[PDB]
């Protein structure tokens, strides 16, 4: 599944026993309800530029 | 940077400037509040260890402005595999003396996972590379920070598409031009090589090295950085060692 389309993550895909797939994000991220998504826990996360963010 | 523009005030906010004695060494790339990742052929030429300094937030090199955070270098960790004086292996991981904080000015990219840097990043055609290094070959050095952006080449095409010429490992990738017009140089040494995907930003490569500044019938040599996930998680995991200089066995 995480070979194709990054299996439907935004940033990191697990594959498991089976057509199972989890999803993760990176340290100063969580992962949505949708199971694919990934939000800032952190004012600062990592590869995000402030100035365009707030814009 | 050759044929690249000015990267606005805050817009690459996790290049970091590398100086030895005050003087301009090379770049690199902040993935963490105290961990720093560049070039193994940066130091080759280093004796002065204890003079090594990273500054964050920086952006124009005459003036102070407030922003730039300077930290001098604890560590610097090198592969065993790499060879001063030649390109295979050229990584670096250097640890800061003390974190840096967190600000606008001053944000870590993101250290991929290597399933998702092979098997989705690596596929991404486009990516930024920039530094302080010249803005033409046999030029001088820029004053303020410049970005490009430049397409990724299959290593296949790589070696078709270009004209005692060294080989591209697994431990490397080829991106840019070909034409003469768009470049990293040598003083963008140690740079991030950063790639864009669903709304955030990740080290794809290192400015590594080329035949010359900008030449044409030339790519750009980049360290693939999805080789060294593992071996770079590992040692930021580990204790700090006394001396400034440490080679770490590769893989
Ligand atoms: C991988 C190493 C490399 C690096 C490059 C050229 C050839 C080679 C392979 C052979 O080994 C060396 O020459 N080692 C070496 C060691 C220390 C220094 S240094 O100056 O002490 C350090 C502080 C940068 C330099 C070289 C200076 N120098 C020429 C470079 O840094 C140059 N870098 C570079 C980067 C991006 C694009 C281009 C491009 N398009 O040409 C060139
Ligand atoms: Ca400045």
């Amino acid at each position: 599944i995480c070979v194709n389309e990054n299996g439907g993550c935004e940033q990191y895909c697990s594959d498991h026993t089976g057509t199972k797939r989890s999803c993760r994000c990176h340290e100063g991220y969580s992962l949505l309800a949708d199971g694919v998504s990934c939000t800032p826990t952190v004012e600062y996360p990592c590869g995000k530029i402030p100035i365009l963010e707030k814009r | 940077i050759v044929g690249g523009k000015v990267c606005p005030k805050g817009e690459c906010p996790w290049q970091v400037l590398l100086l030895v004695n005050g003087a301009q060494l090379c770049g690199g790339t902040l993935i963490n509040t105290i961990w720093v990742v560049s070039a193994a052929h940066c130091f080759d030429k280093i004796k002065n260890w204890r003079n090594l300094i990273a500054v964050l937030g920086e952006h124009d090199l005459s003036e102070h402005d407030g922003d730039e955070q300077s930290r001098r270098v604890a560590q610097v960790i090198i592969p065993s595999t790499y060879v001063p004086g030649t390109t295979n292996h050229d990584i670096a991981l250097l640890r800061l003396h003390q974190p840096v904080v967190l600000t606008d000015h001053v944000v870590p990219l993101c250290l991929p996972e290597r399933t998702f840097s092979e098997r989705t990043l690596a596929f991404v055609r486009f990516s930024l590379v920039s530094g302080w290094g010249q803005l033409l070959d046999r030029g001088a050095t820029a004053l303020e920070l410049m970005v490009l952006n430049v397409p990724r080449l299959m290593t296949q095409d790589c070696l078709q598409q270009s004209r005692d010429s060294p080989n591209i490992t697994e431990y490397m990738f080829c991106a840019g031009y070909s034409d003469g017009s768009k470049d990293s140089c040598k003083g963008d040494s140690g740079g991030p090589h950063a790639t864009h995907y669903r709304g955030t930003w990740y080290l794809t490569g290192i400015v590594s090295w080329g035949q010359g500044c900008a030449t044409v019938g030339h790519f750009g040599v980049y360290t693939r950085v999805s080789q060294y996930i593992e071996w770079l998680q590992k040692l930021m995991r580990s204790e700090p060692r006394p001396g400034v200089l440490l080679r770490a066995p590769f893989p």
